[PDB]
């Protein structure tokens, strides 16, 4: 998805604030769409990181954020 | 293109962040230092030499143009090293562009030496046994630790196209 405010902010704000927001958006989409993937998503965010998703989530109008679950854990 | 692929997989930062191993990172997966250094004065000093101008701030920032310049240099260094490698090079030359992009993606994440550890996967790719290559890549700890990205990359290796990236 694209959001001008969140795009620039996620590129420039302190890492802890940005990763709190990214993880919150991801986990909210997990709970909405695929609640059983919660444990796997949490495991992947810890082992694989969370900052890298800022571009697809906030900077990319062509990425549908519903697909963030498969972006983290692989094809469903 | 590799820029759009790696921007998706690595994110885009104009201010430093520390990766899962503690290393200071910026741009599209640009490692500033290969130490787990938190010293901002040291980080700024190194980053200043790498982008060509004095970086100040705790943390400081680079421009979008500087992020692109860093990425282009990083990508060329990797592409140079992946062809020259005595084990990964032959595989890269023998597979199509999509599959070269999959190996370049892995090399950008883990280094060419990291890709060289996938002996069974690389041997299978050279033989054209894409199912065995796919299974070897997904058997790895790399697949367990970065599963989303590894799923996308191994799917290229299996299928020979870029559909797993929406292309």
């Amino acid at each position: 998805g694209y959001d001008k405010d969140l795009c620039e902010w996620s590129m420039t704000a302190d890492q802890t604030e940005v990763e709190t927001q990214i993880e919150a958006d991801i986990m909210n989409i997990v709970k909405r769409d695929r609640p059983e993937m919660k444990a796997e998503v949490q495991k992947q965010l810890k082992s694989g990181g969370v900052m890298q998703y800022n571009y697809v989530l906030y900077c990319d109008k062509n990425f549908n954020n519903k697909n963030i679950i498969a972006e983290v854990v692989g094809e469903l | 293109s590799m820029a759009e692929m790696l921007r998706r997989d690595e994110g885009l930062r104009l201010k430093v962040y520390w990766d899962t191993e503690g290393y200071p990172t910026i741009g599209i997966g640009h490692l500033i230092m290969k130490q787990p250094v938190r010293d901002m004065a040291q980080i700024n000093k190194v980053l200043s030499k790498q982008v060509g101008r004095e970086i100040t701030g705790n943390p400081g920032s680079i421009t979008m143009e500087e992020a692109t310049t860093l990425f282009e240099r990083d990508l060329a260094d990797m592409q140079r090293d992946i062809k020259s490698h005595s084990k990964v090079g032959p595989v890269w030359q023998a597979v199509n562009r999509s599959r070269q992009m999959a190996l370049e993606n892995m090399a950008f994440q883990m280094g060419v030496g990291g890709v060289a550890k996938f002996n069974t996967m690389l041997t299978a790719m050279l033989a054209g046994d894409w199912e065995k290559a796919y299974k070897a890549g997904r058997d790895s700890l790399w697949y367990q630790q970065t599963k989303g990205r590894a799923s996308r990359v191994t799917m290229i290796i299996l299928t020979g196209n870029l559909e797993s990236y929406g292309v």
